[PDB]
């Protein structure tokens, strides 16, 4: 969720 | 990049104005968490668009970017909480539509505690009369700061903000030492905000543990990855 | 009063380094726990000593005083703590004969955790070159910012302290600018130690429900005292 | 006690 959100836009 | 660059680079990265669309009406006990998980929730997702717009910070190792998230998400939400609620003594305004007194705070079990603390710390800030610019730069500090090669990035990052801030304060044209009491009311708060931040979450963990608020991925993860 | 004499009494108010003797066979979980409580102990009643030294302190009420050192003592123990290990890297000194090496916090269940903090924040006060005079304000401001008619003797109370440090950085002679860096840095760091001391408390009370160490008078009054 | 040592020490 949070490393999802933090490689994508 | 000089101070006011960054500092306008963070007030394009302020997170939207969130609501939980919820129809106006009184607080019990259960809709009062399920409006607070949800919304913490739904300003996590917000939270790390901002980051990411914080200059560097995607330049960042990954395992960085995602332990000063996990450490200090609650903090920077109480900021947040803190800036919405100044221009309103009394009310801690966590979203239009969820706007709350201290008594209705005695309808859940210890947190009535942190919103006295919130509240406050919210008192101190009004007092000091905390301009936008100034609160831009301490919520990026906080996430920043919260570290308890990729280090010197952001150790350099680090103190891009802090000058940043200092900069802030020399621009509202004050004395020499009024500018450095300033700063250093202004940074000593901070101190109130991660202790009731760590009371936050010992109570939103005891929520979860006992499966009274709503599942909320994020949220969850957040916690967990946090308490742990 | 100017600040170099309100620097100048927090010198003379420093307590005594309390004596306590390492015991004489390697640390055991309780060995370990024991010393450190009893260290703390010791402490806590020359810390009590040294509160009432400074200026204004005992004009606040007996509730706010109370208040103050239930909230902060922790982290006031552990700046001491820091100041100690300052230039002795990969130490902790707790005590002149009572200097634990990283690697023995691991005869204590969830304390190695809490010791790399510490280890952490004295490197960046080293790193900082953290001075005497600095130190001494940062402690009495420690205790004066833990707010977690007496409330607006407070804030001047805390204003005088940070005065005073200001002008200890103001004496070192480095650019006015510089002089804002370095109080910027030095204050942020009381979010670390605020944090550590939220740490320590709360495996402290662990220790205790654990029967792995006994925890009593001021001691147990100090703990309680912060977790309510 | 933490009051006995602020008042009565
Ligand atoms: N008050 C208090 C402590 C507190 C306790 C709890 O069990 C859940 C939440 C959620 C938020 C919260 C949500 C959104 C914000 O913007 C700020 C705080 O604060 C909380
Ligand atoms: N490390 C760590 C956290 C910590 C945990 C605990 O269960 C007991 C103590 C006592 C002290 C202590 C005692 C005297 C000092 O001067 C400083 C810290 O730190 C402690």
């Amino acid at each position: 969720k949070l490393v999802q959100l933090l490689t994508t836009t | 990049l000089s101070p006011e660059q960054l500092v306008l680079t963070l007030l394009e990265a302020e997170p939207p104005h969130v609501l939980i669309s919820r129809p106006s009406a009184p607080f019990t006990e259960a809709s009062m968490m399920m409006s607070l998980t949800k919304l913490a929730d739904k300003e996590l997702v917000h939270m790390i668009s901002w980051a990411k717009k914080i200059p560097g910070f995607v330049e960042l190792s990954l395992f960085d970017q995602v332990r000063l998230l996990e450490s200090c998400w609650m903090e920077v939400l109480m900021m947040g909480l803190m800036w919405r609620s100044i221009d309103h003594p009394g009310k801690l305004i966590f979203a239009p539509d969820l706007v709350l007194d201290r008594d209705e705070g005695k309808c859940v079990e210890g947190i009535l505690e942190i919103f006295d603390m919130l509240l406050a710390t919210t008192s101190r800030f009004r007092e000091l009369k905390l301009q936008h610019k100034e609160y831009l730069c301490v919520k990026a500090m906080i996430l920043l700061n919260s570290s308890m090669d990729s280090s010197r990035k952001l150790a350099h990052l680090l103190n891009a903000v802090t000058d940043a801030l200092v900069w802030v304060i020399a621009k509202s044209g004050i004395s020499s030492q009024q500018q450095s009491m300033r700063l250093a009311n202004l940074l000593m708060l901070l101190s109130h905000v991660r202790h009731a931040s760590n009371k936050g979450m010992e109570h939103l963990l005891n929520m979860k543990c006992k499966n009274v608020v709503p599942v909320y991925d994020l949220l969850l993860e957040m916690l967990n990855a946090h308490v742990l």
